[PDB]
């Protein structure tokens, strides 16, 4: 669902 | 009363994360230079705004303590507030001292940028209510971790978990308002009462945009995510 959110949060 | 040496170290902590933000001038000196059309300023929002949710991701995970709660509560937190912090951010630069004219041109650039006349009086309150407190770069930066760590945001399923992050912020901006304001003690009071108003922006961000006398309304992958457009 929020994909670019969680690949920033977990970067 | 007076800052203990924890929340000096945390202050100046907070201070250096929020200073990795775009610089104030490069933005005002742009939207000054020369008027643009409305789509021109549209697809200016639309990397402005791209950059800030990356710059407020990395300001957020360096919130002592943010990396340790639940993943879940992290996206729910980071969704909540990402629009309110673009506007505190909007409001900080816009209250920014100019030269003579500068603030009336950026007020008359910014009322002219295609918005709709709807939104633009609910905008400029906020901005000139927030103008009134005279706010320091650390009660902007302070404010903008208070509005992040927010455990009434919906979604959160640990709240006391969140509670306890912003309690440590909360108090650091308690004692900045009594020391920068000793004649006005409702200070601290009146900076929470400035977050219901912020709140506001959330349920028409996404028709301010829609809005917006543009053709064609084309948003980044990012804020797809974030906005809900
Ligand atoms: O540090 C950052 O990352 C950051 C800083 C500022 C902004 N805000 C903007 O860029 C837009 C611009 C967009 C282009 C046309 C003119 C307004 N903007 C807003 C504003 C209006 C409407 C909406 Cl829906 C959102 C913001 N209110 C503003 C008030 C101002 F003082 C200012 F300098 C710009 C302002 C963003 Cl995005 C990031």
């Amino acid at each position: 669902d929020h994909q670019l959110l969680r690949y920033l949060l977990d970067k | 009363m007076e800052l203990t040496p924890d929340q000096q170290t945390l202050l100046h902590f907070i201070m250096d994360s929020y200073n990795k933000q775009r610089m104030p001038q490069e933005i005002t000196n742009k939207i000054l230079k020369e008027a643009f059309s409305a789509e021109e300023n549209f697809l200016i929002l639309t990397e402005m705004a791209t950059n800030h949710v990356q710059v407020l991701v990395e300001f957020t995970k360096k919130l002592p303590g943010f990396q340790t709660l639940d993943h879940e509560d992290q996206i729910a937190l980071l969704k909540g507030s990402a629009v309110e912090a673009m506007f505190l951010r909007s409001a900080e630069i816009f209250n920014k001292k100019l030269p003579s004219g500068h603030s009336d041109l950026l007020e008359a650039r910014i009322r002219n940028s295609g918005i709709s006349d709807e939104y633009i009086t609910p905008m400029f309150s906020f901005y000139k209510s927030i103008g009134e407190l005279k706010m320091t770069q650390e009660e902007y930066a302070l404010l903008t971790a208070i509005v992040i760590l927010s455990p009434d945001r919906q979604y959160i399923k640990d709240r006391e978990a969140v509670e306890k992050l912003q309690e440590p912020l909360l108090d650091v901006l308690q004692k900045l308002c009594k020391i920068h304001q000793p004649e006005n003690p409702q200070h601290f009071a009146c900076l929470l009462g400035r977050l219901t108003e912020l709140r506001t922006f959330n349920h028409h961000h996404a028709e301010m945009l829609m809005s917006w006398r543009v053709n064609d309304h084309k948003f980044t992958p990012l804020l797809c995510e974030i906005w809900d457009v």
